[PDB]
DNA sequence: CCCAGCTCCCTGCTGGCTCCGAGTGGGTTCTGCCGCT
DNA sequence: AGCGGCCCTTGTGTTCAGGAGCCAGCAGGGAGCTGGG
């Protein structure tokens, strides 16, 4: 669509769901929960196609996909134990470790496993950004991820209270013409990482700084992420 | 699909609906014909934690439903006879069965030789999910969870493309 | 109170006679004292309310218990041995093999059942095949020990156990699921009677709305009002009542739908669309 | 007799009713266009309402025909509206709340 | 115009419009002009950004 | 267990009165109105031991503008009756030189029964019902009106005044819940009179099929 | 929002007013409520338009005869007289009856 | 009562059916596929919670404390440590109606220790 | 059908009156006869409409039953309402 | 209102809230928040056509 | 002078067929290609 | 140069609107009849 520029970058941010217009079932035509970060609720026809068509967020970014390989080798190399070397005894109290839905092995100490893995991916190590990496606590499974479309967002990391993305950071991107500092140099810092959907449900946001302030009663006071700006929901 | 059967022959039965077969197939079966006859083998690739009597006395019915069968062999020659393309031989009816078990169930975990080990944990976690769904102790996956979606672009859509093609050149 | 379907859904059932509607309901009216009062209200809820021996039983377990005179169970040597001193049934005709349920006094006193009323129905639905005892109304467990009299023993009791949990209709009426009892606020189901001086005098009398339709059965009930007392399933109306009561009865549901949104259509349109469907003694849908 | 036609028809306190013309409404305006004085007395003999009111039941023919039949359906068609018109158009309600010429 | 900002909001706006010699809440007086006659109802009026569609009358 | 089957017993019998009466049949008032200490007393109250007996609660009534042209009511002791049953009634029938009876079963009725209801229509014109839907008087609901039964000279005045046919008015099952509480075969005609708030009365016409 | 929190601001209580401004919970919330309006409004359309054809090609060559009575292209009769009253609705209107109450 | 535990055979490793002796009249499970027997020592061949009285207590995992996504609270301590911070969460298990209920759980490391108010 | 008694209503319906307008009006549009007086009406329209007024149409409506009889009734013989 | 919930649902979370007849507790609680909700913003809208 | 096949009929279940709002304005693509006689 | 066939890759292959209400077909079971002992 040439009419106008906003209608060529929805054009090009478009999505769209197989389940046919001729459905007449609701279910998957409501704004779920999960469109938050990664689509506009808003963006929509109004026509017969409502829920179907959607439209990316603005900060909304697609994974363009990777090869296991190496995160297998890191596991490997790792206190991981593969499948067939282990005995269905220890599967109990023992941890499941999934790699793009393959069952890979189990582990016994998943905390630090996650942190690690999760430091790997904050430097640009052999883990690459749009590694998905969740870790059900409940259910003993840790699913990690690195097939193609996993629709995923930016969020700032947070520390026990306070944020990552401190002032020294800022300057330089004032001087981005100059230092050549972009939003690469602040991703491997560590500061921003790409969560996905699946990963957003281990995930707690914080909507604003403020939140991470001390109020006279706690809500939270363990967040774990942070957002860039609420207004990125929209398309 | 690892189906459940409805309550209205004793309890639940489960089974297992195996692409290129047009009938629905016991779990245990599928087990078996994978080389696990030991219903103490099968129930550690499913059940991890044998203190759980709840989980035990629901694949019950299950096992026997199927226990006829206890032999790799046989196990194969139901699954191949149960299929659209029974064999008037049960060689090639067991034939047919081993290269649909290796190829087409599960291509994901593997599709090649010796991987048996790896379809039969995997399915057994497969039959671990619906266990837990049934007894409550998990919750219901949502259709529409985008976590549970995928978003094909124009990467993996050419791909499929100029692989179909590139097939036919 | 309960859900009930409304707009084009229960518009478009109406107009194409559906025999498995979403939401069917009855619409209970009492007779006598049980309208005015709660607690004999509650005994017609009961005597309708579909209720199996799973609504009321709380874990079953079946045991081999070679001699009823030494069960394997500790709290229940003081009564099987109080019923066993005198010969009642044919104890060589006796199984070792042992099903005690255990019920629970919660369910059981919400409906006014008792161990009784189960043993009968039990020696009923089963004959003398499957002898029952039981224990009094005293203990802190209710329970009552079953066996078979002469596929195995063992699996024929799991076999009856797992089916008579299920189809063994203690009280009520099948096909009833639930049933909601309410005071009616509004006018439209209450009571209205001619006092001796001549004025309309709306009575506040309890009703009761159930989840299934059985009008045969519930209309032949004790303290059932046989007057007033309808349903929504315009079909069980054309089987039970004939072409005309359906004609009404289908008019009121179209009313009641288009007036639940404050709306009104007139009565001569609503009517010519009834009689449409009935002009021909079967209910025509509109298909 | 027409009052208890009404209770077994409506048994429930609805009143509210839809017929073709409006008798409050007709009266009303019979009053301001002949200039009615509610206070004075009425010159309306009740005779004549009722006789009045008797031939005109007659008039309005929802059903041609003197058969038995027919009349019994004429007699049903316009039963509702004849009693409103009967309770509405009564001798006493002209003579000390309408008060027509 | 932020979607949300808690830094403006209608009351900050309000006052900057009245230092400018205008009604706070962007209400203005104005004048029929057919007749030139005040309107009793004081009319709210302001610059908002339109948008012309390609649906026309001559296609 | 028995106070409620001699419950059953009386309101079958007292529908059945009011059934019969509807029909034309001589019903003394005594008797249309039973209160259930009366019907106790005149029969019993433990039919599980055998009094009353259902063989003893058959009814027979005589018609008010013929006597001969009488009616029966029977009340059979097997749930599902069956085909010999039938022939034992319909051969008391002969004896007594009666044409009409009326068989009340308690679960149901076997196919070959049915059937043998329907060759003996011109001789025996008996039918069949269930107790459990004769526990209740359709009639007295509020959603059923008042039926009538016409005479075949109301008919023929009516379609001369309207000017049709039979095969133009209006249809009603003869299986109907009503047409069998009044005993109405194919060709009659049921005059129903119920309220309505356009108009107060609406009389309509229903041929039966 | 934290893990089984059935609060009011968690389970989409808009606390706030259009003037003041929505949050970001809330104005996703909100689109929840709007989006659901738009897929009923959406859907709607072919159940109440099927039920339109319906009704009509049933009710079609329903007309009223000469002789006042309702019958359908078959010369079949549904209703002796329209309404019950063969009364058009266009002249009818709301009364009250004062002979009941 | 509790529920019943599979027995499985020495020899095939599969599942024993129960069985009764006519001879001794004592309860047996035997291998339906094999010839081994067992004489049996719980007497209860089956068990059916129909209210489903299950103590979730023993289906939560003391690893849930590392949860950030779960609520904290310190009014409620710990009774095999004395620690203050604990988590709480609903059960969230279907077939309990009485849901609402509130599990803590100790968020300090190597106690795990869990209880319900 | 006996025409001294006739059962049909004794107005004309507003669809006889519509098609008696229209019919009456194509006459005139022929350059037929009329049967009024006529000061500056060049409409057919205007002129079948004072010929309804004044009731000097020379129509007949034959009103037909569903029993398969008919009534002639004559635009001078119903009364008009609207 | 917030309050109010907020006792409601410490009351549910103790055990000290019981399901009303003919509705699961938590149908019974999400009746009586709705309603809390319901009733304040009757209360609110009120004071404000006011 | 009972009785088990044999026939007839009715229940119930499964599977197959039809239906899925009214309109309107633009656009692109395509209506063969290859093997054999 | 014109007539014949057919590419859906798994010759064996995925959903080409999928899901909600009548209707035809067949397995199943109970009643009743009837020629044998
Ligand atoms: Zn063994
Ligand atoms: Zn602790």
């Amino acid at each position: 669509n040439r009419l106008t520029f906003a209608s060529t970058l929805s054009h090009l941010r478009r999505l769209n769901s197989p389940i046919g217009r001729d459905g007449k079932l609701a279910k998957p035509r409501q704004l779920h929960n999960t469109l938050w970060g990664m689509v506009c609720p808003a963006e929509t026809p109004e026509g017969h196609a409502v829920g179907l068509v959607k439209n990316l967020a603005l900060m909304a970014y697609i994974s363009v996909g990777s090869q296991p390989s190496p995160i297998l080798e890191f596991l490997e190399e790792w206190s991981m134990e593969n499948l067939e070397e282990i005995s269905p005894a220890a599967i109990a109290d023992a941890t499941k470790i999934f790699v793009n839905g393959c069952w890979v092995g189990i582990h016994k100490d998943p905390e630090q496993l996650m942190n690690t893995l999760r430091k790997l991916r904050r430097q640009m190590d052999i883990i690459v950004s749009e590694v998905s990496m969740i870790r059900d606590i409940r259910e003993r499974e840790i699913r990690i991820y690195t097939d193609a479309g996993r629709i995923c967002r930016p969020l700032l990391i947070v520390e026990k209270q306070k944020l990552l993305l401190k002032k020294r950071h800022i300057d330089q991107l004032k001087e981005r013409e100059y230092n050549n500092y972009s939003w690469q140099d602040l991703v491997a810092s560590g500061v921003v990482e790409y969560i996905d959907t699946l990963e957003e449900e281990t995930v707690m946001l914080a909507m604003t700084p403020d939140d991470l302030q001390e109020k006279e009663v706690a809500y939270c006071s363990t967040y774990t992420h942070c957002e860039i700006h609420p207004s990125m929901i929209l398309g | 699909w690892v189906s459940m059967l409805a309550r209205g022959a004793i309890g639940q039965r489960i089974v297992a609906t195996l692409p290129y077969i047009k009938q629905e197939v016991p779990i245990i079966i599928v087990f078996r014909a994978l080389g696990f006859v030991s219903d103490r083998d099968i129930l550690e690739h499913i059940i991890y934690d044998f203190e759980d009597p709840e989980m035990m006395e629901m694949v019950k019915p299950s096992l026997d439903e199927a226990f006829v069968i206890q032999e790799q062999n046989v196990a194969l020659n139901f699954i191949g006879s149960r299929g659209a393309k029974p064999g008037v031989t049960k060689e090639k009816r067991i034939k047919y069965a081993k290269e649909v078990l290796q190829k087409e169930m599960l291509p994901h975990v593997g599709v090649s030789d010796f991987c048996e080990t790896k379809k039969a944990y995997f399915l057994g976690y497969m039959v671990h999910r619906l266990l837990l769904a049934a007894l409550g102790r998990r919750e219901l996956d949502d259709r529409d969870h985008y976590g549970n979606k995928r978003l094909d672009l124009a990467g993996p859509l050419l791909a499929f493309l100029f692989r179909g093609m590139f097939k036919n050149l | 109170a309960k859900n009930v379907t409304l707009g084009v859904p229960r518009l478009k059932e109406l107009i194409n006679i559906s025999k498995k509607p979403k939401t069917p309901s009855l619409t209970v009216f009492l007779l006598g004292q049980s309208a005015r009062d709660a607690e004999r209200a509650k005994d017609i809820l009961c005597r309708l309310e579909h209720t199996t021996l799973r609504k009321v039983t709380a874990n079953t377990a079946i045991y081999y218990d070679p001699n009823p005179q030494s069960t394997v169970v500790a709290e229940d040597q003081e009564w099987v041995n109080v019923y066993y001193e005198m010969p009642d049934f044919d104890v060589a005709r006796i199984s070792p093999w042992l099903l005690r349920v255990e019920l629970d006094r919660k369910h059981m006193t919400d409906r006014k059942l008792t161990m009784e009323q189960i043993a009968e129905k039990i020696n009923a639905g089963f004959g003398d095949d499957l002898n029952c005892i039981f224990n009094d109304d005293n203990a802190e467990k209710l329970v009552l020990r079953i066996r078979i009299m002469n596929m195995d023993d063992d699996v024929f009791l799991r076999c009856i156990e797992s089916n008579m949990l299920t189809d063994m209709t203690l009280q009520g009426i099948e096909q009833i699921s639930k049933v909601y009892m309410h005071l009616p606020q509004t006018d439209n189901k209450k009571k209205i009677i001619i006092t001796e001086d001549g004025e309309f005098k709306a009575l506040q009398e309890w009703i009761l709305e159930t989840d299934g339709v059985s009008l045969m059965r519930v209309l032949s009930e004790k303290d059932v009002d046989p007057v007033r007392t309808t349903s929504n399933d315009i079909v069980e109306i054309f089987t039970v009542l004939g072409i005309e009561a359906v004609r009404k009865a289908l008019e009121r549901e179209l009313y009641h739908v288009i007036s639940f949104d404050g709306s009104y259509v007139n009565y001569r349109h609503l009517a010519l669309l009834c009689d449409t469907m009935t002009c021909r003694g079967h209910l025509m849908a509109i298909t | 007799e027409d009052r208890e036609v009404l209770r077994v028809i409506f048994p429930t306190g609805d009143s509210k009713v839809v017929l073709p013309c409006n008798l409050l409404r007709m009266i009303w305006n019979a009053q301001k266009i002949f200039h009615i004085n509610p206070r004075l007395p009425s010159d309306l003999h009740p005779i004549k309402v009722v006789e009045g009111v008797k031939e005109l039941s007659k008039k309005l023919v929802i059903v041609n025909g003197d058969d038995p039949l027919s009349r019994q359906a004429q007699e049903n068609a316009t039963l509702l509206f004849n009693i409103h018109l009967r309770s509405t158009l009564c001798s006493r309600r002209m003579a000390e709340e309408f008060r027509l010429s | 115009a932020t979607p949300f900002n808690d830094a403006v909001n209608v009351q900050k706006i309000s006052n900057l419009l009245s230092d400018y010699g205008y009604h706070l809440r962007g209400n203005e007086v104005l004048y029929n002009g057919f007749t030139g006659r005040k309107i009793t109802s004081q009319i709210f009026i302001g610059p908002t950004y339109y948008q012309r569609l390609k649906h026309m009358v001559d296609d | 267990d028995d106070e409620e089957e001699t419950y059953r017993l009386w309101k079958i019998r007292k529908t059945i009165m009011q059934l019969c009466h509807d029909r034309g049949y001589l019903v003394t008032q005594d008797e249309l109105d039973q209160t259930l200490e009366e019907f106790k007393a005149q029969f019993g109250d433990k039919p599980s031991e055998g009094r009353p007996r259902r063989t003893d609660l058959t009814v027979l009534v005589a018609h008010n503008d013929d006597p001969t042209d009488q009616m029966f009511v029977f009340f059979p002791e097997e749930p599902k009756v069956g085909i010999k049953t039938i022939k034992v009634y319909c051969q008391r029938m002969q004896e007594e030189n009666i044409t009409r009876a009326l068989i009340v079963v308690q679960q149901g009725m076997t196919p070959s029964a049915k059937q043998s209801l329907v060759d003996m229509a011109p001789k025996y014109i008996l039918e069949q019902f269930l107790q459990q839907e004769l526990l209740i008087n359709i009639t007295e609901h509020e959603l059923v009106p008042e039926h009538v039964v016409m005479t075949k000279e109301e008919v023929t005045e009516l379609l001369a005044r309207y000017k049709l046919r039979e095969n133009q008015l209006p249809r009603i099952q003869a299986g109907d819940p009503v047409a069998r509480y009044f005993g109405i075969k194919r060709g009659q005609v049921v005059k129903i009179i119920r309220p309505s708030e356009t108009a107060g009365r609406y009389i309509t016409y229903r041929l039966v099929q | 929002f934290i893990k089984d929190d059935y609060g009011p601001e968690s389970r989409g209580f808009v606390e706030n007013s259009y003037l003041a401004g929505l949050t970001p919970t809330e104005f996703f919330f909100h689109a929840m409520g709007g989006r659901e309006g738009l897929i009923d409004t959406a859907v709607k359309t072919a159940e109440t338009g099927y039920i339109q054809r319906r009704l009509i090609k049933s009710m079609e060559s329903v007309m009223v005869k000469y002789d006042a009575t309702v019958r359908n292209s078959i010369n079949q009769v549904v209703q002796l007289r329209y309404g019950e009253d063969g009364l058009a609705g266009e002249s009818v209107e709301f009364q009250n009856l004062a002979t009941l109450k | 009562p509790g529920f019943v535990g599979i027995r499985f055979c020495q020899e095939c490793n599969n599942m024993l059916y129960p069985k009764e002796d006519k001879e001794n009249r004592i309860l047996l499970y035997a291998c339906r596929n094999c010839d081994y027997q067992q004489e049996a020592d719980n007497s209860c061949i089956y068990v059916n919670k129909i209210t489903h009285e299950v103590d979730e207590l023993t289906q939560i995992i003391a690893d849930v404390s590392q949860d950030p996504t779960l609520p904290r609270t310190e009014d409620h301590p710990c009774q095999k440590c004395g620690h203050k911070e604990a988590v709480f969460f609903q059960s969230h298990s279907a077939r309990a109606e009485d849901a609402m209920r509130l599990y803590y759980v100790c968020t300090a490391p190597h106690c795990g220790h869990r209880w319900t108010e | 059908q006996a025409n001294q008694k006739r059962i049909t209503t004794p107005y004309m319906t507003k669809y006889e009156r519509a098609r008696v307008l229209g019919t009456r009006a194509l006459q005139i549009a022929m350059c037929a006869p009329v049967m009024v007086e006529l000061e500056g009406e060049t409409d057919p329209l205007l002129i079948a409409m004072k010929e309804l007024k004044a009731r000097k149409i020379p129509i007949i409506i034959r009103r037909y039953l569903p029993d398969g009889s008919y009534e002639d009734w004559g635009v001078d013989e119903l009364i008009i309402s609207d | 209102a917030k309050q109010d919930v907020i006792e409601v649902i410490e009351k549910a979370h103790n055990n000290e809230l019981e399901p009303t007849p003919g509705n699961t507790l938590r149908q019974t609680f999400e009746n009586q928040v709705n309603r809390i909700l319901n009733d304040a913003r009757d209360k609110t809208g009120s004071s404000a056509q006011k």
